[PDB]
């Protein structure tokens, strides 16, 4: 035994392409569409719950995930690669930040950490890159609201709004038309829902759509009272019912 | 032989109205022998102030360490560290040496640049946080400092009143300690000016 | 062909070519014979020289007072394997005050060679060995091949043209097995056997190596003038 | 230190005094000895203050990650098990003596844990230097089927025994209540029976009282433009 | 501690007092010293509470994993796992454990594991500080193949005496009955056993 | 090793270090130089446990000589003294710590200033006008506290040192066999060969 | 076994070049152009972002220019993620040096260590090299203002003006033409922009497709200030030099 | 293609060709069998007499594990020994921790997981043997057969090697014509017969028969070799059945 | 094309070794099916003993992982047992560390993560198995969670696996479209087993004897497998209806 693959599996071709990263981006392109929009008082991230069988219970599969109480993530690409990145992203928020500073990391730095892990899978021995692009939305005191995209290469960029996967090119054009710097969070949810309908074939309702927000603090979701300065998570996953209420208003 | 009282020295910090004050003596000795009268024990990283009493090699080492960590913090976070956060970093750092600790009594002081709240805190050598409204004391004359502060202190003093109070608390505590004195400095800290005053005191 | 690049690969017919190639190094090696009675066991080995200015490569190695072997193939591999035996014989003495049974020495040699045929980066041993010894159950001759297969025999031979000596021994079986109590006769018979494998050359005073172990005889090697008696 | 835990009808309550001492000296008059491990699992700590804080946060962190991994609300027996195995490994050198309590899908729970990693189960417990004063009160007034109001009262009465009778304990009473199906209510300074009386004199100084050699403006700003 | 386990005609009964002590202070007067490592393999704990708890937790883990792979373990197997832990870590443990279980082939069995980590299979066993005071009594009153009630009485009377003389022992008498019929917990309060 | 002194005058640093080496009952040597040149304008004197003193001094010397070659440049006395402090602070929590105290005297060619640094085995560093290690300061500091001036000449510094050594020779129980004196200024390091 | 799948990233071609270094340099030649110009009274760093979207958040963005310490910054051309690994290493080395010697790290020493790290990836360990070239702009009290570049080979050299990334051949010619030694910072700013203006593959040069930074003596007396330009400031300097 | 050049690689069918190539070496080996009887198991094997020079009785092939388990195998002999050595470590460690001797089903999985482990990596080669083994534990008799893939099951009877089909056929007959059980001594005889009958497929060279058994009644649940008188009796029985 | 042999991306962003591992999944030619009752979770799998020499009792692809969790495997037996042993070790460790029984869905996630690693790390091959985990979870009730060689997992109302999974799947889909509920509205597990066998017969169009099947049942606080004769009792009741 032992891992005797101590050499890189991603290397430069004569044209300067990094083949495995490109091929990983291709796996992301095949992936289901997901998006994010930044409002003045919130961020929304959303995607389609493309269920494999109708015997599958698709609420048991979380495509949108809480990383910290003020940071959420969604993806396009290979779900299993996403699931482990979320496990690692949650742990690294604690080990390299909260256990040191006694507070959760700001969005850009947690993204920086996830990006690092993805870069290392692009250069380390005996591994392939991750076959996902992430959209990470969050809030922190000194930077306000932000939205980030993280690619298999490890590169990350801040966005006002964007989409990734299957119908990304059309979706990005849709978002360019509707985005402005004065959107209130409800407006961005409405736009997200409109954008998402384009790339969705079959049923389009609160049970086939997964959608969360980074918005106001939710003291009702904290679980305890009596510390004035703990005001609760800003991350909130919308219910099946909440989504459907906004689809009649559509 | 007791590391926390080989070199001697003291630090005190207090809160007032929209200000904090942190002060220290200037003595460094090898037990009975006075060695230096210019060993300042208060350092700052941006607008956050850190006083450290105890074993002098660890005092120097820790200043060098927190300079290192706050510099990297600033580069990554693109902002200066706040007192609340720094306090947690100090605690983390000390507890990481739980079974071979730095022999120190650190004190943090500063005003949060966002909220404007004045902040002080004290630590034991092993990282325990004492976050007091009123005052923090540390060093070989900490008993004396507790005595002075407990009667001299009143809340919401104006910067130049707070100066008299903290100076008197330090000076008279130092004069009842063989291992403290030989000079003194007081920092008066407001949201956007910091004044540093050296006190005249007896040199025995 | 496509399946002979390393020891970790089977051919589609289920063969291990690196092992078979190692077996080939034995065949190019000089001939050596082993045989035993009920009281003694003898090794005879034809030593090969490089040219007329060179010495004749030593082919027999002592492992303990009651055990030793002859080699055919890569000599440094025999040195490695014989050294391992010297240790195993030794460990049995120091710890258990027990002389290591020839049968156990075979099992340990089999198991050592085997590990080099199942792992990446290793290579099989490129040498064959004839192990004689006298232990608590009498005289013994063993044949080691680097595939891992160890075999107990009355007599055998390995190396270039070893087939001649092997049939001679196959004929002589009932005769030489009886040679109890006469060391010099058992050697005489071994020298006759190795002579079925000669061609162009014959046995000289610095050509021939004989070793013997038995009931009241420590494993001892005869070279030089001490083999003229048998030429 | 005095810490207690009392079970009631539909939950569990813990309380603690607020004095931390360096030998005979009171370092902090209003110390927080009630620690949150998860929203509905709190534990009171006695012993070495850094150890109780540190071990509480480490296990709290790992519990959070566990909760996220399992998509379940954390249980008290997990906090207990993680705490005890950590403490046992350090053979008592981590000086944390904890009363661990909370509510979870399984029900309401009350445990204590010694620094060497030995644990126990009960309806009422106490730990710390004031534990004997407290336990005397618990053994005198505890009964089966306490209501929430009765348990809060018993718990803080037991902390008061410690405050008044034990020199290792003093100042204020903190309480936390963990009731099934409700948010935990952390009641910081639930009692305040030790306000310092007004001083006889003001010690505010005339300005200029203190002798000064030098002043200087200290530059806290970064390097400046232009 | 006063602990004991007794084999009888229908299986085995474990018994213990309920006192945990830090010096003269009774840290817990209602302790459960009868611990379960498998459905019908239990142990009595004496010595350091931290050590005996940590050991029992590990043994329970080993026997759960054993069960998943090879089916129900024997009482002998359980005792061996305890012994391995107690023997290999003798320098850092203060643990005197009695292991008691019920097989269907082997019926009731009792193994005692004293401080050094040796194992001793016995018809009955006694241990803990309180045991010293009842060596005489137990040796005179134990017979083989008692009934359930006779065995309950033997343990009740024995631990009553151990509690009477040993200040370290006290509280309630807990017992656990192990037979083919299942698992029965018993408790006896001061006013019952003191007057015996 | 026993007495080591340092004084910083107008334009130079002067180090004086005892010449005796004692192995318990006998004085093995009376001409021992307890000093190492770290760079052309930096000198380090040392005292502490036998063996460790020289081992440490030479180790530091090698590191600074290595730095000088790599960068083709001389480190400032402050920089050298910080490196040395770190090495001692490193050592104090080692398995077997260096029991060595040092004085570092250098002339900073950039700032044109002499500088004297006192560092004990714990890695306790202090910049001083004059300094000592062990018991030396107990006898001499009252003279230096009296006579020292920041604007003394090199010869006024040597006279004040002469007085310091005389007090030591009067009141110290140990015969330390005199001192070797070395001067560190803008032109480098030289030895006063008569004292 | 595993040898079959090994690319052998650290071997010579028969011509004696390092395949992976050459191919990484090829990757870098498609990256946004970054230019550094050195003057008597300061240094300029200008770099072009890769073709942006209108929805990209520009003001909260960093892709090209990074602060190493208070006196040293770098411009990046290549894989951003690769560069951040190296940047954090460099930031740490700067602090180790400061902790050890209580003096800020001389620019070259920081540059040499980063270059030495890159070099290692070309000689041992069988890993792909970092697809990054840096322009280092820094000040220290020995050599004053300094410009350096390092590339995936781990070779570094010093410059009065230099470009990396796309169209360096074109850009180097334009710099060689207008650069003079007695030049000032404000002139250098203009030259840097003028050069990107002419070498860009985009239709025109706007504020939103740029990052810009200066290192100046421009503070109060013998000290140094780093200025990472906010989007508005780039827009103003673009107008001020009459490029928009 | 190229899928068969490296162990642990799935072909597009879903197969591991290197394991399948290992099977060829097994099929190339001498015949070996196991028969499960009333209170035990019997193992037998064909030993090819390559030469007159092979000391008879002295190149023993059947191997004991612990005191109650017998193992026999066809294929690469050293690979078999390596596997038995691991089996002996697994049995020792089980006994050490749990006191009781390792149950046969538990023992089978230990070998199973170890053999399967050599199909997970390209850095090792699969085992070039099929191994028949078993014995008597507290739950009675068990016979197992284990392939190079790591696949194993319990058997009424089992065979492997060049004469495996001949033997398989003969085993099926006993199973049909003794559906209420077969005694230990019966099984010993039948084992001799089946090896003699299966020797047709290896007829160039003549052979040496080797048998072992564990039986609750006949060997006390311990593994013993069949020597001398009982061996000769079963040799005779078989020699009479080929004529 | 060496991107076919190890788990690195193909130019179309595929992992052929993962895909080919899915193909090994059907090598046994067995079909399996799982359904949930009110109080229980039932799993049935075809049982095929071709060789008359085999001991039929030792031939199984159903595993008792813990007191509460059962696992059925679709794929070759060596990879199945490798997965079973690991899951047993993981469930016991979880109990020791966290002080409660490992939930079905959590164990499924854990094994799914382990599988994911083999899709990313070159030296480890994927296992040619699909793992269907069943229990009556103390928080979630009857549970089915299934794992594959890609590292994917999800909860199911009911599920099927094997060569003829599609026939079984649609048969089950059609039932739930009709009944309009998440489970089999049945009191006793005996009847839920009967439902499971019945709907397997309809979809496969085959008749079963007592030795052609293999049944596992999860209830509150134990998972158990039925004997030949428990199944026989089940078949008889089906025939009389
Ligand atoms: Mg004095």
């Amino acid at each position: 035994m032992t891992d005797r693959y101590s050499f890189s599996l991603t290397t430069f071709s004569p044209s300067g392409k990094l083949g495995q990263i490109d091929y990983a981006l291709t796996a992301v392109k095949q992936g289901v569409t997901s998006l994010g929009i930044k409002a003045t008082n919130g961020v929304v991230i959303a995607t389609e719950k493309k269920s494999s069988s109708p015997l599958a219970m698709s609420e048991t599969l979380s495509k949108v995930s809480l990383l910290t109480p003020d940071i959420g993530a969604v993806y396009s690409g290979m779900g299993p690669d996403y699931r482990v990145l979320v496990d690692k992203s949650r742990k690294v928020a604690h080990t390299s930040y909260k256990r040191i500073y006694g507070e959760y990391p700001p969005t850009k730095l947690l993204v920086s950490e996830v990006a690092k892990i993805m870069q290392e899978a692009t250069q380390s021995g005996g591994v392939r890159p991750f076959g996902v692009s992430l959209l990470i939305a969050g809030h922190d005191e000194f930077n306000g609201f932000s939205l980030y995209q993280v690619d298999p290469s490890g590169s990350y960029f801040p966005w006002k709004a964007t989409a990734i996967g299957k119908g990304s090119v059309a979706a990005k054009t849709f978002l360019e038309k509707r985005w402005n710097d004065e959107l209130e969070l409800e407006d961005a949810i409405h736009i997200a829902l409109l954008t998402l309908k384009e790339s969705v074939e079959g049923e389009f309702n609160g049970d086939t759509i997964e959608l969360a927000i980074i918005g106001d603090e939710n003291p009702d979701l904290l679980g305890y009272t009596g510390i004035p300065t703990d005001k609760g998570p800003r991350f909130r996953k919308l219910t099946s019912q909440e989504i459907n209420d906004r689809l009649e208003a559509l | 032989s007791d590391p926390s009282s080989i070199n001697g020295g003291i630090v005190v910090a207090m809160t007032g109205k929209d200000c904090v004050a942190i002060a220290c003596d200037l003595r460094l000795g090898s037990q009975s022998l006075g060695v230096s009268n210019k060993f300042e024990k208060i350092f700052h990283y941006g607008h956050v102030f850190l006083g450290i009493t105890g074993l002098a090699t660890d005092v120097t080492t820790l200043n060098e360490m927190f300079r290192y960590k706050t510099n990297l913090y600033k580069l990554k976070e693109e902002r200066a560290i706040e007192p609340e956060t720094f306090t947690q970093l100090v605690s983390s750092s000390l507890y990481e040496r739980r079974f071979g600790p730095y022999f120190v009594g650190p004190v943090v002081a500063g005003i949060n640049s966002k909220s404007g709240k004045p902040f002080i805190a004290g630590f034991d050598l092993i990282g325990c946080i004492d976050e007091a409204k009123d005052f923090i004391v540390s060093g070989t004359a900490s008993d004396q400092l507790f005595g002075m502060c407990e009667s001299l202190y009143e809340p919401n003093l104006e910067p130049e009143d707070l100066f008299e109070t903290i100076s008197q608390a330090l000076l008279n505590a130092a004069d009842r300690d063989a291992l403290s004195g030989w000079g003194a400095v007081v920092y008066i800290i407001k949201k956007d000016e910091v004044v540093k005053r050296y006190l005249k005191m007896r040199q025995d | 062909n496509n399946y002979d690049g390393d020891t970790v690969t089977f051919s589609p017919t289920g063969r291990l070519f690196q092992v078979e190639y190692a077996l080939e190094a034995i065949k190019q090696g000089s001939v050596t014979v082993g045989l035993r009675s009920n009281t003694h066991a003898v090794l005879v080995a034809l030593k090969r020289n490089a040219d007329e200015l060179s010495s004749y490569q030593k082919k027999i190695i002592k492992c303990d007072e009651h055990m030793g072997l002859s080699l055919a193939g890569l000599a440094p591999d025999a040195r490695v394997l014989s050294n391992y035996l010297r240790q195993q014989c030794n460990y049995s003495s120091l710890v258990f005050n027990r002389k290591l049974a020839v049968e156990r020495a075979g099992h340990l040699l089999c198991d050592k060679a085997q590990k080099n045929t199942q792992s990446y980066g290793g290579r099989p041993y490129g040498v064959g060995l004839l192990i004689i010894g006298y232990d608590k159950s009498g005289a013994h001759l063993l044949e080691f091949q680097p595939s891992g297969n160890v075999t107990e025999l009355y007599g055998t031979a390995i190396g270039a043209r070893s087939q001649g000596a092997k049939t001679y021994l196959e004929r002589t079986l009932d005769t030489f097995i009886k040679i109890d109590g006469n060391p010099d006769e058992l050697i005489k018979a071994g020298v006759e056997a190795i002579s079925q494998s000669l061609r162009d050359e014959s046995l000289t005073v610095d050509n021939l190596s004989i070793a013997i172990v038995g009931k009241d005889t420590p494993f001892t090697i005869y070279d030089g003038e001490a083999v003229a008696k048998y030429i | 230190t005095t810490i207690v835990g009392v079970k009631f009808n539909n939950g569990v309550v813990i309380a603690a005094d607020t004095r931390s001492t360096q030998g005979p000296i009171v370092a902090d008059k209003n110390c927080a000895k009630l620690h949150r491990i998860s929203p509905k699992i709190w534990c009171a700590g006695a012993g070495t203050a850094a150890d109780t804080e540190a071990v509480t946060q480490l296990i709290g962190s790992n519990i959070e990650l566990h909760s996220l991994y399992t998509s379940r609300e954390p249980r008290v027996v997990s906090a207990l098990q993680m705490l005890k195995q950590h403490l046992f490994k350090y053979q008592g050198h981590i000086g944390a003596y904890l009363i661990v309590a909370g509510v979870d899908p399984t029900g309401s729970h009350l445990f204590s844990i010694h620094a060497d990693g030995s644990t126990d189960v009960g309806y009422y417990l106490s730990l710390g230097s004031g534990s004997l004063a407290a336990m005397a009160v618990l053994e005198s007034h505890w009964k089966q089927d306490l209501t929430k109001e009765e348990a809060i009262k018993l718990a803080s009465d037991a902390i008061q025994a410690g405050i008044w009778n034990d020199l290792g304990s003093g100042s204020n009473v903190d309480v936390c209540v963990m009731e099934i199906g409700k948010d935990a209510e952390y009641l910081r300074n639930y009692l305040t029976p030790n306000v310092r009386e007004e001083k006889q004199k003001s010690y505010k100084f005339p300005r200029g009282t203190t002798a000064v050699l030098k002043e200087s403006i200290v530059n806290i700003c970064d390097i400046q433009e232009e | 501690t006063s602990i004991m386990a007794v084999t009888f005609k229908d299986g085995v009964i474990l018994g213990a007092d309920s006192r945990t002590t830090t010096g003269a202070y009774i840290a817990n007067r209602v302790t459960d010293k009868l611990t379960r490592v498998h459905d019908k393999i239990w142990c009595c704990r004496s010595g350091s509470a931290a050590d005996t708890q940590a050991i029992a937790d590990i043994v329970q883990y080993h026997l759960e994993l054993y069960t998943s792979q090879y089916g129900t373990p024997s009482t002998e197997t359980a005792a061996s796992v305890f012994k391995e832990l107690c023997y290999e870590n003798k320098d850092n443990l203060t643990a005197g454990i009695i292991v008691a279980g019920y097989d269907d082939k082997n019926k009731g069995e009792v193994y005692t594991i004293p401080l050094g980590g040796s194992v001793h299979k016995l018809p009955y066993a006694i241990a803990g500080s309180g045991s010293t005071f009842i060596y005489g009594y137990c040796d005179k009153n134990f017979r083989e193949n008692m009934s359930k009630e006779e065995t309950v009485d033997f343990i009740k009377h024995s631990l009553s005496q151990a509690i009477k003389w040993d200040g370290s022992s006290g509280g309630v008498i807990r017992m656990v009955v192990l037979t083919a019929a299942g698992v029965e917990r018993l408790i006896f309060y001061p006013d019952e056993y003191e007057q015996l | 090793m026993d007495i080591i002194l340092g004084i910083r005058v107008q334009d130079s640093v002067i180090l004086a270090s005892s010449k005796a080496v004692t192995r318990g009952i006998s004085v093995l040597k009376d001409s021992d130089d307890k000093t190492r040149q770290l760079s052309p304008h930096t000198l380090m004197s040392f005292a502490g446990e036998a063996g460790d003193t020289v081992q440490f001094a030479e180790y530091i010397q090698a590191n600074i000589q290595l730095y000088s070659i790599r960068e083709d440049y001389e480190l400032s006395p402050q920089a050298v003294s910080s490196f040395v402090r770190q090495e001692l602070a490193k050592s104090i929590r080692s398995r077997r710590p260096y029991q060595v105290n040092v004085l570092i005297g250098g002339y900073d060619k950039k700032k044109n200033k002499p500088e004297l640094y006192q560092i004990d085995y714990l890695g306790t560093k202090v910049e001083l006008p004059y300094g000592a290690h062990g018991y030396s300061g107990f006898y001499t500091f009252s003279l230096l506290d009296h006579h020292y001036r920041p604007d003394m000449t090199t010869e006024e510094g040597l006279d004040l040192l002469k007085l310091c050594v005389q007090e030591l020779e009067k009141r110290m129980p140990m015969d330390f066999k005199g001192v070797i004196v070395k001067i560190v200024d803008k032109d480098g390091i030289r030895q006063v060969d008569d004292f | 076994g595993s040898r079959r799948y090994d690319s052998r990233t650290t071997i010579f071609s028969p011509e004696g070049r390092l395949y992976q270094v050459e191919y990484a340099l090829e990757s870098i030649s498609h990256a946004g152009t970054a230019i550094g110009i050195m003057a008597s009274d300061g240094i300029v760093l200008a770099a072009e972002r890769k073709v942006t979207s209108t929805l990209l958040e520009q003001d909260t963005s960093t892709e090209k220019l990074y602060k190493l310490n208070d006196k040293i910054a770098v411009a990046v051309a290549g894989l951003t993620a690769d560069a951040e690994i190296l940047i954090n290493t460099a930031r740490i080395h700067a602090q180790n040096y400061l902790k050890t010697y209580n003096e800020d790290i001389p620019v070259e020493i920081l540059v040499r260590r980063l270059s030495d790290i890159k070099q290692g990836y070309t000689q041992h360990g069988g890993l792909r090299p970092f697809g990054v070239s840096f322009i280092y702009a820094g000040y220290d009290d020995r050599y004053g203002y300094q410009l350096y570049t390092s590339n995936p080979s781990g070779n570094y050299t010093g410059w009065k003006a230099i470009s990396v990334g796309a169209n360096t051949s074109a850009a180097q010619t334009l710099l060689q033409m207008d650069y003079k030694d007695d030049m000032k910072v404000d002139d250098a700013i203009e030259l840097a922009l003028k050069t990107l203006s002419k070498t860009t593959d985009s239709s025109a040069l706007t504020y939103d497709r740029l990052e810009f930074a200066t290192i100046r003596k421009g503070a109060n007396d013998g000290e140094v200030y780093q200025k990472i330009f906010k989007p508005q400031e780039i827009k103003d300097i673009l107008v001020k030099t009459g490029i928009t | 293609t190229g899928y068969d050049l490296s162990n642990s690689v799935f072909s597009p069918d879903g197969r591991n060709f290197q394991v399948e190539y290992a099977v060829k070496a097994v099929e190339n080996g001498t015949t070996s069998i196991g028969i499960k009887c009333n209170d035990g198991v019997v193992f037998a094997v064909e030993k090819l007499i390559t030469s007159k020079l092979l000391v008879p009785q002295k190149n023993v092939k059947i191997q004991v594990v612990d005191r109650h388990i017998g193992c026999v195998y066809s294929g690469l002999i050293p690979d078999g020994r390596h596997l038995v050595n691991r089996g002996r470590e697994e049995a020792a460690s089980f006994k050490k921790l749990y006191k009781t001797p390792i149950p046969i089903p538990a023992f089978a999985d230990r070998l199973g997981q170890y053999v399967q482990a050599h199909t997970l990596y390209n850095s090792v080669r699969p085992f070039g043997v099929s191994t028949i083994f078993g014995g008597v534990d507290k739950n009675g008799a068990h016979l197992y057969m284990l392939e190079p893939s790591g696949s194993y099951w319990g058997y009424k009877g089992a065979a492997t090697g060049k004469g495996r089909q001949s033997a398989k056929a003969e085993l099926e007959k006993l199973v049909d014509h003794h559906p209420e059980g077969l005694s230990a001594r019966e099984a010993v005889k039948q084992a001799a017969k089946i090896i003699y009958l299966a020797h047709e497929d290896n007829k160039e060279k003549d052979f040496e028969l080797e048998i072992s058994w564990c039986s609750l009644s006949e060997t006390n649940g311990l593994h013993k070799f069949v020597k001398g008188d009982l061996l000769q009796e079963a040799i005779d029985f078989a020699q009479k059945e080929i004529n | 094309g060496y991107d076919r042999h190890i788990t690195i991306f193909s130019p179309e962003g595929r992992l052929y070794q993962v895909e080919y591992a899915f193909k090994a999944t059907n090598q046994t030619n067995i079909n399996s099916l799982a359904v949930r009752g009110k109080d229980c979770t039932v799993v049935i799998s075809q049982k095929k003993v071709p060789d008359k020499l085999l001991d039929p009792t030792t031939v199984s692809y159903i595993f008792c992982i813990s007191r509460t969790i059962g696992m059925v495997v679709n794929g070759p037996i060596p990879d199945a047992r490798n997965a079973a042993l690991r899951a047993k070790a993981e469930a016991a460790e979880f109990r020791y560390k966290y002080g409660y029984d490992m939930p079905c869905d959590v164990l499924a996630k854990r094994m799914a993560n382990l599988s994911q690693i083999y899709t990313q790390r070159a030296y480890m091959r994927p296992l040619g198995v699909i793992l269907t985990f069943v229990s009556v979870d103390e928080e979630l009730g009857p549970s089915i969670y299934k794992t594959d060689p890609a590292g994917y997992y999800v909860g199911y109302k009911a599920t099927a696996t094997g060569p003829k999974q599609q026939e079984i799947t649609t048969n089950l889909e059609n039932h739930f479209k009709k009944s309009k509920i998440d489970h089999i509205n049945e009191e006793s597990w005996e009847k839920v087993v009967e439902f499971a066998i019945t709907h397997m017969i309809d979809a496969l169009g085959t008749e079963f004897s007592k030795n052609d099947l293999e049944v596992g049942v999860a209830t509150k606080d134990k998972f158990f497998t039925l004997s030949a004769e428990n199944i026989e009792e089940r078949l008889v009741a089906i025939a009389e209806q």
